[PDB]
RNA sequence: GACGACCCAUUCGAACGUCUGCCCUAUCAACUUUCGAUGGUAGUCGCCGUGCCUACCAUGGUGACCACGGGUGACGGGGAAUCAGGGUUCGAUUCCGGAGAGGGAGCCUGAGAAACGGCUACCACAUCCAAGGAAGGCAGCAGGCGCGCAAAUUACCCACUCCCGACCCGGGGAGGUAGUGACGAAAAAUAACAAUACAGGACUCUUUCGAGGCCCUGUAAUUGGAAUGAGUCCACUUUAAAUCCUUUAACGAGGAUCCAUUGGAGGGCAAGUCUGGUCGCAGCAGCCGCGGUAAUUCCAGCUCCAAUAGCGUAUAUUAAAGUUGCUGCAGUUAAAAAGCUCGUAGUUGGAUCUUGGAGGGUGCGCCGUCCCCGCCUUGCCUCCGAAGCGUUUACUUUGAAAAAAU
């Protein structure tokens, strides 16, 4: 009832190819990433009547 | 920048011979001023001259330009260096005095204790 | 409204409620000391062991794997218990003999979702956290 | 060596509608964080506590009146009430906006000293505006009523007079010791 | 704790009505045995540096106090902790200035100047009257002072003009509806009043009805009443405020009003 | 101008004495005395009250209104945390009261000690020695071992705050002062403003096309002028002397920075009807559930969310929990009315004994509005006060007495 093996044990994490971190950007500091948050979600953020949208979507 | 020396909340205080009073002194724009400076600059307010006004406390503002602290001036030097704090005489060249520093000392005389009266004898072992 | 209303019947009513207290099973857990007196862990809130045996547990159905804990004897109380190793070939940086840092799951004492019989996970080893560990952050000291 | 808590987070933590109505207060109050919202919702529930507290009482009763008037007058100052209200039963219907609309940083805009409650911020961060004689670099500050018309840049920064900027005189300098000679 | 007399004071755990800071330190002066029970009292420490502000150190007071500057009821003290109190004089010379210790409206020992006479006499509460020995009587005062010989009039709670540099007593006041009063502890600690009645118990506790110049009336425990003469007829100094009492709105009213203007 | 004494009171106290309030437990129901348990009486003792002790003499005292016995993640309280209201839980720990200084017991001195930075024995521990001897007690301050989930300098000073002594003057690991210090709490930086440049929407004009236009946000393009301490640093401040803060000449912001994090993105639950990889494997998953080849749960990136100089995790406990239910639970069938009745304690108990205009507080501009009060049989008697003085209470009402911190 255990018996078994672990032969397996981390083969996913040793399988998965290596991404590079790239880069990019900065972001902003405190009370101002707040304020490009307030823009881009509500001034931005005008918002169409379309029956709604998204934040993290591709097509 | 010319400053001003203004010394507010006045005392005349005969049982300590001394005048003491906060001290007020706008700096307008840079910062800050001497404690001889100060002290200085009192002397010539209070009919008094420099060795008998002390000046102790000081913080400078927030922001700059200004910073209040406390002065007292004697009636005699003599006066003052009886009514005094002797580390206060000492900051300004009139008083100084031994160091130690205090566990050295402190040593001696658990040393001496171990011998019998005499103890002279324990200054010599010191 | 089961339960005298007369002005007097203080005593009647504080002292029934201290007897159904009981049947709470936090209210008597905590009265009789259990934590204390069964519990492998202090009534603590974490507690260090040696590691004894790797064990490759059968986790139960519907789900299917091998679970990979350690047994590990509590330095405390001689107590021997199995410990849970998460994440991916975790086990790896435990060996046996090893010492470790073993903490609740966050069930109350009661074991974790198809992990059968284990109730405690490991968090340090290298005194060195698994986290660490298994990010790269830090390494099987040595 | 007592000391206090300051604010006090929402029983709940994602009410969308709760978030958003956040976000409009930190975009026009050139806030910083939820804390600086939560800071301020905070305030106004022990404001309001105080406030019912108060008004259950009997009128004329030497608590009510002499703690009543206080929370009132104190309400004034800063104008954050006015007088009708300036009773307890109008301090029960009111809101944030109204302390949060009394910060420097929202000020420094409303008369053109900033246009943006941005600009306001770093301006007031960075030791431009005093109140009357004092820098003051707290942005989070509570302007009260008479203190209005003493807010100015400061002596010495230099717009309030002063050389230029340790990065302006550093362009003066930019053009003095090439442009100028060798 | 358990073998011996207390030296020291956590301050803290000192008598809110000197008004010593928080902060400073952990120990507050803690008064000397004399004349007057520890939390009756006022170290003298505290009056020099903590209500005159002669002294600013604890230094300083002592410094003060060796040259012989300051008497209390005329017979230089030298002691930082000396337990000054209610009725007491205190006569800083080089300097000139008499001080008699007597309470605020809030219950605090009030910074009170007396003239250059006045501070010759204080009023002191007789505590007991006594067949002492020899079969001589005594009576002796709220300030521990024991003077033989007394005039059998005197009874006790009867209050009695003590000269002040000889002893003797010269004078009297009864403890009678009517009588001007000066309350000395708890709740009414300062008002000043008439009487109008003393309710009686035996076992124990007598309260003392008290009226005021405003027909404000109060009790209190007799042990808390002190004579001090005649209505309208002070045998002392009054402070400011004539020991009156003002609710925190008259007290508001006075503190707007009285000033950002009024002169 | 430089301490004793007798006796009394005083002050700081002390030692005992009053009541009223304490956790769990009945798988603890009778207990306590021939080694006094309860009482008489007298003495001895003590600072003194008292079976403290002792003689003689009684046979008491306590219990279902929980005694007795036992247990204990019990020092007790002021207090703390959790907020409808009710409540619920903690309290060793900056104050108060009590207790101890390796364990036990005894004692000296002195006003005060059954003291351990006194002593003495034993008991347990440890140390020096030329082996006969001899000297010791960090639950003081640092530090060290052991223990563990867990906790700082073998640092400076008596200047502050106070204390003590023969004492203004000395002495204080009391205490202050710095160092360590994300318990935890406060303030809140790591980038603001135009311009082109554009990307855009309510407004207006026009039949439309089309154009103008205010409010501006981004997003680059770099500009362009406009900025501040974080560091660094003459000087100065702080303070016993320093440090840091709060102070500032000279320096210190074009992003590749003077470079913000930690968890989450299938449901609850805020956020990928992703791309590569794997294929019920590794892993994820408090719970429900995912993964068996188009994985929005994995493993990584990309992207996005949330809280943000903090955030995750484990755990005690609390809120949520009206899932301990006073307020405010359920029990025909869901977990739960004893087969039935008698019955002591306890709880609980019918109707009925007195009736039928102005004084004072805070609102609104001399007027009034709205409480509160004696009024349109109400303490008797003693013979206005005083006194007699209460039929008992509970209750409720008005006072005093009511530690500070909190």
């Amino acid at each position: 009832k255990v018996h078994g093996s672990l032969a397996r044990v981390g083969k996913v994490r040793g399988q998965t190819l290596k991404v590079a971190k790239q880069e990019k950007k900065k972001k902003r500091t405190g009370r101002a990433k707040r304020r490009m948050q307030y823009n881009r979600r509500f001034v931005n953020v005008v918002p169409t009547f379309g029956k709604k949208k998204g934040p993290n979507a591709n097509s | 920048d010319t400053v001003t020396i203004r010394t507010r909340k006045f005392m005349t205080n005969r049982l300590l011979q001394r005048k003491q009073m906060v001290i007020d002194v706008l700096h307008p724009g840079k910062a800050t001023v001497p404690k001889t400076e100060i002290q200085e600059k009192l002397a010539k307010m209070y009919k008094t001259t420099p060795d008998v006004i002390f000046v102790f406390g000081f913080r400078t503002h927030f922001g700059g330009g200004k910073t209040t602290g406390f002065g007292m001036i004697y009636d005699s030097l003599d006066y003052a260096k009886k009514n005094e704090p002797k580390h206060r005489l000492a900051r300004h060249g009139l008083y100084e005095k031994k160091k130690t520093s205090r566990k050295q000392r402190k040593e001696r005389k658990n040393r001496m204790k171990k011998v019998r009266g005499t103890a002279k004898a324990n200054v010599g072992a010191g | 409204m089961g339960k005298c209303r007369g002005l007097r019947t203080a005593r009647k009513l504080r002292s029934h409620r201290r007897d159904q207290k009981w049947h709470d099973k936090q209210y008597k857990k905590a009265h009789l000391g259990t934590a204390l007196k069964a519990n492998p862990f202090g009534g603590a809130s974490h507690a260090k062991g040696i590691v004894l045996e790797k064990v490759g547990v059968e986790a139960k159905q519907p789900n299917s794997a091998i679970r990979k804990c350690v047994r590990v004897q509590l330095i405390k109380n001689g107590k021997k218990i199995t410990a849970f190793v998460p994440n991916d070939g975790c086990l790896n940086f435990i060996e046996e003999n090893d010492e470790v840092l073993v903490a609740g799951f966050g069930r109350k004492g009661h074991a974790v979702g198809d992990i059968p019989g284990v109730r405690f996970k490991v968090v340090k080893v290298a005194n060195v956290s698994l986290l660490a560990l298994y990010k790269g952050k830090k390494e099987r000291p040595r | 060596w007592v000391c206090r808590k300051t604010y006090v987070t929402p029983r709940r933590p994602f009410e969308k509608s709760r978030l958003d109505q956040e976000l409009k207060l930190i975009g026009e109050y050139g806030l910083r964080n939820k804390r600086e919202v939560w800071r301020v919702k905070f305030t106004l529930a022990k404001i309001r506590k105080a406030a019912r507290e108060l008004l259950t009482l009997d009128e004329k009763d030497p608590r009510r009146l002499f703690e009543g008037n206080a929370l009132l007058r104190r309400l004034v100052r800063i104008g954050v009430l006015d007088e009708g209200k300036m009773k307890l039963d109008y301090i029960l219907g009111l809101k944030i906006e109204d302390f949060l609309e009394r910060r420097l940083q929202t000020q420094v805009f409303k008369l053109g000293l900033a246009k943006s409650i941005h600009h306001a911020r770093v301006l007031i961060r960075q030791r431009h505006i005093r109140v009357r004689k004092q820098v003051v670099n707290i942005p989070s500050f509570i302007v009260r009523l008479d203190s209005q018309k003493h807010i100015d840049f400061s002596l010495r920064s230099p717009y309030g007079g002063g050389r230029p900027g340790r990065v302006k005189r550093k362009n003066a300098k930019k053009g003095q010791g090439g442009a100028g000679a060798g | 704790m358990a073998r011996g007399p207390k030296k020291h004071l956590k301050r803290v755990a000192a008598p809110k009505h000197w008004m010593l800071d928080k902060l400073t330190s952990v120990f507050a002066p803690r008064p000397s045995t004399g004349p007057h029970k520890l939390r009756e009292c006022l170290p003298l420490i505290i009056f020099l540096r903590n209500k005159l502000k002669y002294a600013l150190t604890g230094d300083e007071v002592k410094k003060i106090c060796m040259q012989r500057f300051i008497k209390i009821d005329g017979k230089v003290r030298a002691d930082i902790t000396y337990p000054a109190g209610f009725m007491d004089v205190i006569s800083i010379d080089k300097t000139g200035e008499n001080f008699r210790l007597i309470y605020d409206t809030k219950g605090r020992f009030a910074v009170h100047r007396i003239t250059p006479e006045e501070a010759k006499y204080k009023l002191c509460k007789v505590r007991k009257i006594f067949v002492g020995t020899k079969g001589i009587p005594h009576l002796v005062t709220h300030d521990a002072r024991t003077i033989r010989y007394p005039d059998p009039l005197i009874k006790m709670n009867d209050t009695i003009q003590i000269d002040l540099e000889t002893g003797k007593i010269t004078d009297f006041i009864k403890f009678d509806t009517g009588n001007l009063c000066m309350v000395t502890g708890g709740a009414n600690l300062g008002r000043i009043g008439v009487i109008t009645n003393r309710e009686r118990h035996p076992g124990s506790f007598d309260v003392v009805h008290v009226k005021d110049a405003n027909g404000n009336s109060f009790a209190t425990r007799l042990s808390n009443i002190f004579v001090i003469g005649k209505g309208n007829k002070p045998w002392i100094s009054l402070p400011r405020g004539k020991g009156i009492r003002l609710t925190i709105a008259e007290e508001r009213d006075k503190r707007l009003a009285a000033k950002q203007s009024s002169g």
